């Protein structure tokens, strides 16, 4: 895996039962690898650091990133979608050292049945 | 006086009693309702120590210009739900708990039920009321369906909002809920 | 390993299938882990003993701590929430050797579906 | 054995055990105490009944109390489940020892009838 | 030796779902017995089973129920007996040697209830 | 060992049907499958089949339909015997016959997606 | 040796079809998959399918989408006969041609959301 791979940061609330080293998919196909997550002290928000791939290097700077489980009992593993590109207007490319904004989050067996009519 | 039983034996009596005064005109008029609910009750719940709770670590940054709006705001969201809430109306029983003896804590957890005939089979509903310091008597801050709590589905629903819009978002939203019935009684 | 452990006590009365050493965790990651269980001769009431670590110690005691279970086959766990800090109303943070107020019961199954769809 | 663990027994019936076998827990809010002994049947009225032991640590036990047998996780062991009872001092109660009987109980859940009652 | 002696009694059905041989027969949760054979009627199309009980348990009105039930949720299965009640006078033949019961239930299939209902 | 004879049938949605699966009468085993094949000119899929000779009295009116046994266990077909009666030709079943109609099996995804309308 | 040839496709959403899959038709295997992957620009999937030459002659209009077997099972991509007619639906499916409709796969999220909310 000798090809250099470029990395990012994003911040969450309430990852669930994720874990490290799990891929990164999109439209279906692995990409990129989760490197650490972790604690910050005078917040408390879980944070994560991911690495990309190189070859694929042409996103625009709004697109939506969240994590959904797999098949129907499988594991869990991060889902990144494209978002909409515009010419004319300013919208660039993600460099090093970034970080992607808007997420969603996790679901529990528990808040479901809350919400089930309260 | 600060026993807890007490209270809650006068407080059903007294509003399943001016509840039984009306049976047409509240439904010919659902506007009893939120008026009832104000009638009594909210003596007996507190409002500040309970709306605290949903905004978090954030309230070390509210500015004072702004934590009176919410304030105000919640009693008027709060009125509808519970206004809602009161269908049902079968003659239905609420047993209370026996006495117990001194508290060895400033809080405790106290509970009811009811049973009708008519209905399916019962359900109990934990209360939760709060021994303050110098307030002389006591005031109830949250109600317990059934192994589900009413703060903690609302604590974190409310999420992404409080973190990209702030309490402004929360805020004139919270109101925006009109005012209405069901036509499914 | 670093343990420079404090601990603290807490009171129930259902835990449903909480076996000893089991995870603790604060918004999807761990810090900690429970220790010691037993029940009250005087009233019976089950109490149980847990340790923390020392990086993470800026709790407000007005906070909550809940039971719940992972995936849908999964091992139950301690869930936890932080509030807030204000004067007069609520301060004090944790000193070692201190109780949590506030719990909540356990999640049963069977009565709910008994319950309902009835 | 389990090191000493003196002990005594009680007595009970019921009407449809399910599928418990011997030697299962006995547990009170989720903290097991003693395991069961016997079950049997009568030869005069068909009625399932049930020996079981306690560990002699526990000694007050109001004579109104619950018994209710139940499930664990969604598909696993069938256990036993107590619950204690209030007791009213200047009236009429008592405490059980060693040959006793427990005054009520409760059945135990099946599937097909209510998947046949409802939704049929 | 498995057992002391014992006697036999026969039934019919309809349709017997995936019953297989030496399967146990229960009373409210215990068991005493086995069963013997599971066959064909030649004539109709029907299947009948035979099966038998200990000899220990010796008095049983006619008038009760004989019915096919899962085992757990993701099991076997297993015949489920049920008695009826005591009632001199009008209710009296004894269960001897060899006879059949009158009444009885049938099994129960998967995909037949979703076309039946919920559809 | 028995000698035994066969039969055809042609079908639709074969849904999973592995060669050597039993068949079955109200609940009772019988005969066994031969092999499943395809049409070159309709592109349908047909049914090789094979039965003991004792059980002789079958007529014409009669269906076949696939169904699953247990939960998420295997799978067969079932056999259904029609009711006779007199006037109408009988029709008794020899080697080398058809049937006429039957049944097809069932597909998860549309039942759910007409659960959501 | 299959003396077979290749086939071309588009999709979106190719849920979990790992490589070495049949291409049923009717409960039949009649091919396998060998190759999928991603255009260096939009960002689609695409994949190649190969079937065996006996089964010739399909009419250019048919329907491709993908489906699961029972309940936990695995993925197969099945087919859907289209229709033949004449004049304006002529000609065959030669060696190394598109497929034009599809349909995307199915997941979990979607269904929970189209309920409740």
């Amino acid at each position: 895996r000798t090809e250099p791979t470029y990395t990012l940061y994003a911040t969450f609330d309430n990852i669930g039962g994720l874990k490290a080293r799990s891929p990164v998919s999109i439209g279906g196909v692995v990409v990129g690898r989760v490197a650490d997550i972790t604690l910050d002290p005078k917040t408390y928000l879980p944070r994560v650091t991911l690495e990309i791939e190189q070859r694929y290097n042409h996103i625009p700077d709004t697109s939506s990133l969240s994590i959904r489980t797999s098949g129907l009992l499988g594991e869990q593993y991060l889902a990144l979608n494209v978002g909409f590109e515009d010419p004319e207007l300013g919208t660039a490319i993600l460099k090093d050292g970034d970080t992607i904004q808007d997420t969603k989050s996790a679901m529990v067996l528990e808040d479901l049945i809350g919400q089930f009519l309260y | 006086q600060t026993n807890p039983y007490k209270l809650m034996d006068e407080a059903a009596q007294k509003t399943f009693d001016r509840l039984k005064n009306e049976q047409p005109q509240i439904r010919a008029n659902p506007d009893y309702l939120r008026t009832i609910v104000d009638q009594e009750l909210l003596p007996y719940v507190q409002v500040k120590y309970a709306g605290a709770l949903v905004l978090g670590q954030y309230y070390k940054s509210a500015t004072p210009a702004q934590r009176e709006a919410y304030f105000a705001a919640f009693r008027e969201y709060l009125k509808q739900a519970y206004g809602q809430a009161l269908a049902m109306y079968h003659g239905q029983t609420y047993q209370i708990a026996p006495e117990q003896p001194l508290g060895d804590k400033t809080i405790v957890p106290i509970r009811v039920t009811i049973i009708d005939p008519n209905g399916r089979p019962p359900v109990r509903l934990d209360f939760q009321w709060r021994k303050n310091s110098q307030t002389g008597n006591w005031q109830a801050y949250d109600m317990i369906a059934e192994g589900v709590s009413m703060i903690t589905t609302k604590q974190n629903e409310w999420g992404t909002l409080l973190r990209t819009k702030g309490i402004d978002g929360l805020t004139a939203q919270l109101k925006s809920i009109s005012q209405q019935k069901i036509t499914l009684e």
